[PDB]
């Protein structure tokens, strides 16, 4: 069977230049062309290039002739990507694919940044005292300011899971901001205790709120 | 210059059939645009469908077809299944270059549709001391995974300051986001009301919190 | 004739 296999994914500070690769198998890896994509949350997916890797040329969308470099080994069936002068906006995931219309690699997630390990703030969500009760009450966590990714949030050692939200990360101002929240009966809270616990492994930092009324 | 559209999002239920299509700014799409179309599931998953207008990738379903209709490229699934629920993108051939499409949001309704819960969260004490305040905003239980949200304070409609995450799938299938509104704390206390209105299925609810008195 | 590279992303449409 076909397999396209990239590099893993990669953290950088602006500036530099990394080098992606993409390993074919389970095809003459000479025999076809491979193209590489790019898909960033502000413009969707772009396409890079794409190259011959029998007779080595490649071939480059003009917005990307300066800022990316193709090349293959055909001794190894690897086709690789360079990146250059990486710029914060250069953060992305970078794909290969046979064809656009066929096999594409698990895509590599590129970060370029200049933050520094950073632990998260975590703050409390609760209802307003003027808050009007129901049969059940929605609780949460903001988790701001924290780099890099990712935050694990456990609510009460895990044993609420069921009702449990968590939602993905956003990019603001350099660092990364998620939420988490939870949904309890109203016969629970505050009448019992309701915490999360926000795990940020990269700064060795783990950081427990106990839910109490605003 | 040459920028290609596909319908934001489309919803279809198991054994019926439906048709994306792809569209061209600059004219009408024929086979010299060699269009392509690529599935994409959660945790970036793609997956090639149709090369060459109507080429079908080897071990694809029978049940995706691509074609040219009219001026556009199209996309049809007859016979859609639940696990077809997922993004698609059109990709076409410039003379030197590709373009993608926006992509297609496609929902096949793999159980009764579902209004978000909405809940608004003020800005917590702990925060307002680091000069900042954020509003969140949160939505779950909706089904198709498609909303809309818009913040509002005072009554007017803010324009700048506030993020959305994508939609996210739940355990249950349905689908989850949050909504922030980063303010100052200077603006937080300079303004009497906030609003988070979300819109789902052309349904729109309203959660709203204003600084007591 | 010669070594063939394919790309077949751009195959013709099937009639």
């Amino acid at each position: 069977e076909v397999q396209l296999q990239q590099s893993g994914p990669v953290l950088v500070k602006p500036g530099a230049s990394v080098k992606i690769s993409c390993k074919a198998s389970g095809y003459s890896f000479t025999g076809y062309y491979m193209h590489w994509v790019r898909q960033s949350n502000g413009k969707s997916l772009e396409w890079i290039g794409r190259i011959n890797p029998y007779t080595g040329v490649p071939s480059y969308k003009h917005n990307f002739k300066d800022k990316a470099s193709l090349t293959v080994d055909k001794s190894s069936s690897t086709a690789y990507m360079e990146l250059h002068s990486l710029t914060s906006e250069d953060s992305a995931v970078y794909y290969c694919a046979r064809e656009l219309g066929g096999y594409w690699g698990q895509g590599t997630t590129l970060t370029v940044s200049s933050a520094k390990t950073t632990p998260p703030s975590v703050y409390p969500l609760a209802p307003g005292c003027g808050d009007t009760t129901g049969s059940s009450v929605t609780l949460g966590c903001l988790v701001k300011g924290y780099f890099p990714e990712s935050v694990t949030v456990t609510w009460n050692s895990g044993s609420l899971s069921s009702s449990v939200h968590t939602f993905p990360a956003l990019l603001q101002s350099g660092l990364y901001t998620m939420s988490s929240s939870v949904t309890v009966p109203s016969s629970t809270w505050p009448s019992e205790t309701v915490t999360c616990s926000v795990a940020h492994p990269a700064s060795s930092t783990t950081v427990d709120k106990k839910l109490e009324p605003s | 210059q040459a920028v290609v559209t596909q319908e934001s999002a489309l919803t279809t239920s198991p054994g019926e059939t439906v048709t994306l299509t792809c569209r061209s700014s600059t004219g009408a799409v024929t086979t010299g645009n060699y269009p392509n179309w690529v599935q994409e599931k959660p945790d970036h998953l793609f997956t090639g469908l149709i090369a060459g207008t109507n080429n079908r990738a080897p071990g694809v379903p029978a049940r995706f077809s691509g074609s040219l209709i009219g001026d556009k490229a199209a996309l049809t699934i007859t016979g859609a299944q639940t696990e077809d629920e997922a993004i698609y993108f059109c990709a076409l051939w410039f003379s030197s270059h590709w373009v993608f499409g926006g992509g297609t949001k496609l929902t096949v309704l793999g159980q009764p549709k579902s209004s978000p819960s909405v809940t608004l969260f003020p800005p917590s004490s702990e925060e307002l001391e680091t000069n900042k305040a954020t509003l969140v905003c949160t939505i779950t239980d909706f089904y198709p995974g498609v909303v809309t949200v818009d913040w509002k304070v005072d009554g007017t409609p803010v324009t700048q300051g506030m993020e959305t995450t994508q939609p996210s799938k739940q355990s249950n299938n349905k689908y989850m986001a949050s909504s922030y509104l980063t303010l100052t704390a200077r603006a937080w206390e300079r303004h009497s009301s906030f609003s988070c209105q979300v819109t789902h299925e052309g349904h729109t609810v309203e959660k709203s919190s204003s600084r007591a008195d | 004739n010669g070594y063939l590279v394919l790309d077949l992303s751009m195959q013709e449409a099937l009639s």
